[PDB]
């Protein structure tokens, strides 16, 4: 179909709807400034006017008819594009010579240079705006901003924060927060996407200002005379940009760009980092990132000051009474293989627990349980997971087969329907939920929203149920019975690839529509409307999270979703199936690798003969045969004086793991403690040896993200001081108590495990070099698999198994614990803020913990905001402020994790668990209300995220520039 | 005295191959001690005669020289000057210099 | 296995810290081995030919030197033409170099 | 450097760049054939 003339030379199409797309694809010079791929024509710049059959139209927007005519080269379309070009330097004082934006990428220079243009007619006006430095991570400049809004298409229909917006209106439009408010005041989620989006330097991270160049330095104060003198001198552009190239080239001799996964949440966002020597100027997404491509959220482009900080740790510390001394390396590591080895031949290899980090990669993950099986000799291997991923892995392993997504990312954003259940993914997985708020907006999405808080995703969704707590298998089951009741469910799949169907049939008699309304709370008429939505939509993706995890039957609420999808037919199919949101940025990752105490790598259980000696023959030493203790059990272990060391690697469970008043005291239990933390962390203050980690930037490995991506990382910088990094560390602990491991860096590592690996029998570091990356189950050959049970299931019939789980009765506190406390993350701090606290822009927008109180709860209590409260609970106390906030429901309460200290949640939790993979119990905690004070300094101030008011609308409004009668097209100028 | 082929490379150590490094640098030396003296009597006169302090000063305090210097340079006859010198270049390659030739050596007489 | 807070730092001595900073400047020595001796064997060359030695007595004499040069070049002659020639790049920043390119194409035929 | 150079003799090479330093060194050539000696009373004739 269709075929084409450009300029005389016969062509044909292939699939662009655009006539610029087909001149990008063959290699036409075109000048297309507003145009970006990621972000659509946006018809702003007016740069790529060409002629097609005569007509002098914008090419980024103009659909490919049959026949056309393109030309591209007439001095009538050169002519024209010279008029827009000379209305964008109007707004542009171009001084690239000492302009940090001068790199060899700036779209405004590097058309300038492409465009021949060496005079503009329309000399520049200095904007009567000022620039805003009120954030502390971008700033914006009016005088060079060229109104593209390339910014603002990507904050509303990208980021779908909808902040940024363009007053035309305005004799000198400019780019606006809100209504014209300051950006620190604004409902600016600080992503970064506008600067990542901007062509030129108006809207530039505030980290590259004076520090990109050689002549940026200099002082505005002298810089300026010095563009002055720069302007009334020159001749034409074409001399001085040449000059300037040429400092752009030397640029290359002190910027370093290395590609990078973020170490926040399992998104897996890929992306480069601009530093200088130890100081990072940007992270630079690149377009051919596989899980974001320019999309970020605030952490993972401006959280990285954390590797840059005095709390860092150098030389490696041992107790010495009262204090912990600085160390040598080796001293160290002979102190650590002396006890080891003392308490191995004197209450055996079961006395040494070894915990794993969600944060450290595949690799160290492997060597972590190759220390513990083939060295040391038990199978005490554990991560995270637990209370993390243990009911997302075990939900799906009874029923489909594979411990992960069903799919990637980009299935979401294809599907009709989106099921989220209990997860604040606004704040815990974002750059994910820029493809579902996008799809809903940009699509018509349907999406559905099921927990008991109104956050983000709650808000922009089309419907909104809130289920009361441990109640979700309820409701779950009641849709399906409703669902194969009347017929609506897919027969043809539950004949073809199901087993099980009428045993199943059986348990769901139980849950009728009218049970669900009494247990639950949710209507029957919205109980049964999104029930035959559920059935109507051609494919539904269920994201679940820890409003699904962490109940006391956590696997069961998890077992219920997936064959829910399985009686709708949503596996192997583009755009559908069963998605738990991994929260760690590899945890999944960690959890492939044998670090599962029931599991070795690739996910083949420590109870095969065959697999057993499989590992055993490359080894050298007999694999454990007695399974492992899970990291919730082996803390009971310590108090019975059954476990004597523990080796926990970049992990604080002696904050995060349920009921920290026991865990506290289980800690200073226990003989032997190693800790191999970046920072000095809570969990690091209990330990007799203290080895250094180096982070994410300071070592190269792999991780596999949510979708089970296997992305590949580059050393940044090289460790700081003496900081080794953790596989090294492992390598370096494993030899000195007699191993000998040769690995000359990571790949070395990778190749042993994936021999082994069954799943990752063809991952090779050549076939992840850059931006590419794999999806297990990957064949040996190289071939992935984006999506799950295409063609057949990890059974032996190639059909998925149902499993009929009946609704355990949540344990409550209830008599005086009434007022349900709630806990989950924030969208600024990963956790406690050992990370993002020392990210002090992270520290202006959430500066302490906070306790969320409704309007109905601050009434019937007499309360109200910046007051102290005291939460108390059967297993702690915690000392609060509360925050009077909109989301929250009747008597529920929230308190969001973020302070590593007396007022965190996980005091209160308790140390009831999920009744099949221990999984710690956090969504189940109650407490009773006190007093402690009346006014204070409020936890949440007017300089937040959540604060401002945000301003929606599709696109840049382009219509309302074209309204102004002081635009006029430049087509129709030449006429 | 049988046939075999294996290597066995010897340990030259991190600090002996440094003393190896750093000889190839101390025989250099030697080798232009001459020189090395004779430049250092010219420096040492170069300090005995300002030039050192001088530019010492220049680079110590050159954040104040320079805008001291752009400053008072970025005059409209300054920038004007300037502006008209880099186009005197351009027009005196529009200049065909074979005929001025002649012109001159008729004015001579 | 107690809740502990408190740092001990090592004694990096004033010696021990001296023998880390000045391997740091052996270590680019090393790694620059390649231009040291490059330079070196240039500046045997210089002194060769006597370059260096012409430097070395340039400074050590620059106070005759100076003095010679500022006397004999304080002529009438001499500030006038130095004074003259700062006046005629000002003039020609008042000149329109712009009507001056046509006018030289005429003068070519 | 090797970037340095080549950005600047690939945009030196222009025909208007070659032929105004080739006339620039003519100038020298025929400043030579010139006799200064009677340009300065020329020059003192024009200054009244
Ligand atoms: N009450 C309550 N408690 C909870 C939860 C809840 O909802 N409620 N959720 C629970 C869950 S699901 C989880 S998994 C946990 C989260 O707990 P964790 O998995 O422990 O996560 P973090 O505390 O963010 O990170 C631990 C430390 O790793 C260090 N680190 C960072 N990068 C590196 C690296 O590359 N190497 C090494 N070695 N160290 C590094 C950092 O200094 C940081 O302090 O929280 C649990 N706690
Ligand atoms: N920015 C940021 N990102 C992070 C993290 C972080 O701290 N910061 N940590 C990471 C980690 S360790 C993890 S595991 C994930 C966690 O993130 P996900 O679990 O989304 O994150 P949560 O904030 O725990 O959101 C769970 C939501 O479930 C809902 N919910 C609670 N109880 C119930 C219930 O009984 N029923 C239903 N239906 N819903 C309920 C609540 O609205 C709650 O906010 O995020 C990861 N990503
Ligand atoms: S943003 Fe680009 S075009 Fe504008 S002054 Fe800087 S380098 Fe030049
Ligand atoms: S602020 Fe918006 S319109 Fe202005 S240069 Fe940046 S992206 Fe373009
Ligand atoms: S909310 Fe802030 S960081 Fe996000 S796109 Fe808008 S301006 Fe950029
Ligand atoms: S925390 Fe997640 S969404 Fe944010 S930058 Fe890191 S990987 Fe991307
Ligand atoms: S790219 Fe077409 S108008 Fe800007
Ligand atoms: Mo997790």
């Amino acid at each position: 179909k269709k075929t084409i003339t450009i300029n005389g030379v016969e062509m044909e199409a292939s699939e662009e709807q655009t006539v610029l797309q087909l001149l990008n694809n063959s290699s036409i010079e075109v000048p297309q400034v507003c145009y970006h791929p990621s972000l659509g024509p946006i018809e702003t710049c007016d740069t790529c006017i060409v002629s097609i059959n005569g007509e002098l139209k914008r090419s980024c927007s103009a659909e490919l008819k049959d026949g056309d005519v393109i030309d591209t080269l007439s001095p009538d379309v050169k002519k024209a594009q010279v008029i827009g070009m000379d209305k964008i330097l109007y707004n542009h004082e171009l001084y690239c010579t000492v302009c940090d934006y001068n790199n060899g990428g700036c779209e405004i220079h590097n058309t300038v240079k492409e465009m021949k243009i060496n005079h503009q007619s329309i000399p520049f006006d200095h904007k009567p705006y000022h620039k805003d430095e009120s954030h502390p991570f971008y700033r914006y400049d009016p005088d060079q901003c060229i109104l593209c809004g390339r910014c603002v298409e990507a904050c509303q229909d990208v980021q779908v924060t909808e902040t940024l917006t363009i007053d035309w209106e305005r004799k000198r439009p400019r780019v606006i927060w809100d209504n014209d408010v300051p950006i620190n005041e604004s409902s600016c989620v600080s992503c970064g996407h506008c600067s990542t989006v901007c062509p030129c330097n108006a809207m530039m991270e505030k980290g590259m200002e004076g520090e990109a160049g050689y002549l940026t330095g200099i002082n505005n104060e002298t810089l300026r005379p010095m563009i002055e003198i720069t302007k009334g001198v020159e001749t034409g552009y074409g001399s001085i940009l040449a000059i300037s190239d040429m400092e752009s080239a030397m640029r290359d001799e002190r910027i370093k760009k290395t590609k990078t996964v973020c170490t926040y949440c399992g998104v897996g966002c890929s992306f480069d980092v601009w530093t200088k020597g130890r100081d990072i100027l940007k992270v630079e997404p690149q377009e051919e990132a596989p899980a974001n491509g320019i999309s970020t959220c605030v952490k993972g482009k401006f959280g990285w000051d954390f590797v840059n900080s005095e709390e860092r740790l150098t030389k490696p510390l041992i107790r010495e009474g009262d204090h912990f001394r600085e160390a040598e390396w080796e001293e160290a590591l002979l102190l650590i293989a002396s006890k080891f080895t003392e308490l191995k031949e004197a209450f055996g290899p079961d006395s040494l627990a070894f915990i794993t980090s969600s944060k450290c990669t595949n690799e160290e993950s492997y060597l972590m349980q190759k220390l513990a099986r083939g060295v040391i000799g038990t199978n005490n291997v554990d991560n995270c997971s637990r209370y993390c991923q243990s009911p997302a892995t075990a939900g799906l392993f009874r029923t489909v087969g594979y411990g992960g997504d069903s799919g990637s990312i980009t299935d979401i954003a294809q599907a009709d329907l989106v099921l989220i259940i209990g997860s604040n993914t606004s704040e815990s997985h974002p750059v994910l939920s820029t493809r579902i708020k996008r799809a809903h907006k940009l699509r018509g999405q349907k999406v559905i929203v099921a927990d008991i808080r109104k956050h983000e995703m709650a808000e922009r969704s089309d419907l909104f149920v809130q289920p009361r707590a441990g109640s979700d298998i309820v409701w779950l089951n009641a849709i399906a019975k409703y669902l194969i009741e009347n017929g609506k469910a897919d027969e043809r799949f539950l004949r073809e690839r199901v087993n099980g169907r009428d045993e199943y049939v059986k348990s769901l008699a139980p849950y009728t529509l009218e049970y669900a309304e009494e247990k639950t709370g949710i209507d029957q008429e919205t109980l049964i409307q999104m029930a035959e939505m559920i059935g109507q939509a051609d494919s539904v993706c269920a994201l679940w999270a820890m409003g699904v995890t962490q109940h006391i039957g956590g696997s069961d609420t998890s077992t219920a979703i997936s064959n829910l999808l399985l009686v709708t037919g949503n596996y192997g199919k583009p755009g559908a199936g069963s998605y738990p949101l991994r929260g760690h940025n590899n945890v999944q990752g960690a959890s492939d690798f044998g670090s599962m105490p029931d599991r070795l790598p690739g996910y083949e259980k420590v109870t095969d003969e065959q697999v057993r000696q499989k590992y055993e023959r490359v080894w050298g030493v007999p694999l454990p045969k007695e399974p492992g203790m899970t990291n919730h059990e082996m803390i009971e272990k310590i108090h019975s004086g059954q476990l004597k060391a523990m080796y926990v690697k970049g992990e604080e469970m002696g904050l995060v793991d349920s009921n920290i008043n026991h865990v506290h005291a289980a800690y200073e239990k226990l003989d032997f403690f190693v800790v191999q933390d970046i920072f000095l962390s809570r969990t690091a203050e209990f330990a007799d040896v203290v080895l250094p980690a180096s982070p994410s930037l300071e070592k190269e490995g792999t991780f596999t993200n949510t979708e089970r991506r296997i992305q590949r990382l580059y050393q940044v910088f090289e460790p700081l001081g003496e900081s080794k990094p953790d596989w090294q560390i492992i390598m370096e602990v494993a030899n000195k108590l007699g191993a000998g491991w040769l690995y000359e860096h990571p790949a070395d590592i990778m190749e042993e495990a994936a021999k082994l690996s069954p799943i990752y029998a063809g991952v090779t570091y050549e076939r992840l070099e850059g931006y590419n990356s794999l999806q297990w189950p990957v064949n040996a050959d190289g071939k992935d698999s984006p999506l799950l049970f295409t063609e057949r299931f990890p059974f032996p019939d190639g059909k998925a198994i149902l499993y009929p789980v009946q609704w355990t009765e949540p344990k409550e506190f209830g008599e005086e614990y009434d007022i349900h406390v709630n806990n989950g993350r924030l969208l600024e701090h990963f956790h406690e803020g050992n990370l993002t606290y020392k990210s002090k822009g992270i520290s202006e927008k959430t500066p302490e913990v906070f306790l969320e109180i409704s309007p109905e709860l601050a009434a019937e209590r007499g309360i109200q905001d910046g007051t102290l409260v005291r939460l108390t609970s059967p297993f702690g106390n915690v000392k609060v402020k509360c925050l009077i906030t909109d989301r929250v429901k009747g008597k529920e309460v929230y308190l969001p994790m973020n302070d590593s200290g007396e007022a965190a949640i996980n005091l209160l939790t308790g140390s009831h668990a999920d009744k099949d993979t221990d999984t710690p119990a956090y969504k189940e905690t109650s407490a009773k209300m006190e007093i402690l004070k009346h006014d204070g300094i409020s936890p949440l101030p007017k300089i937040n995220h959540r604060n401002g008011n945000p301003q929606p609308q599709i696109g840049v409004q382009v219509h309302k520039k074209w309204a102004r009668k002081d635009y006029i097209f430049p087509g129709d100028a030449v006429k | 005295a049988k046939a075999i082929k294996r290597i066995q490379k010897i340990e030259v150590t991190e600090e002996d191959q440094r003393k190896r490094d750093l000889r190839e640098i101390e025989d250099a030396l030697i080798d232009h001690k001459e020189a090395i003296l004779e430049t250092l009597h010219m420096l040492g006169h170069m300090n005995e005669r300002g030039v050192l302090p001088l530019l010492r000063g220049l680079f110590g305090q050159g954040d104040k020289v320079l805008d001291i210097l752009v400053k008072k340079a970025d005059t409209e006859e300054t920038a004007n000057t300037l502006k008209n010198l880099l186009l005197l270049f351009g027009t005196l390659g529009m200049l065909d210099v074979k005929q001025l030739e002649p012109l001159i050596l008729k004015v001579n007489a």
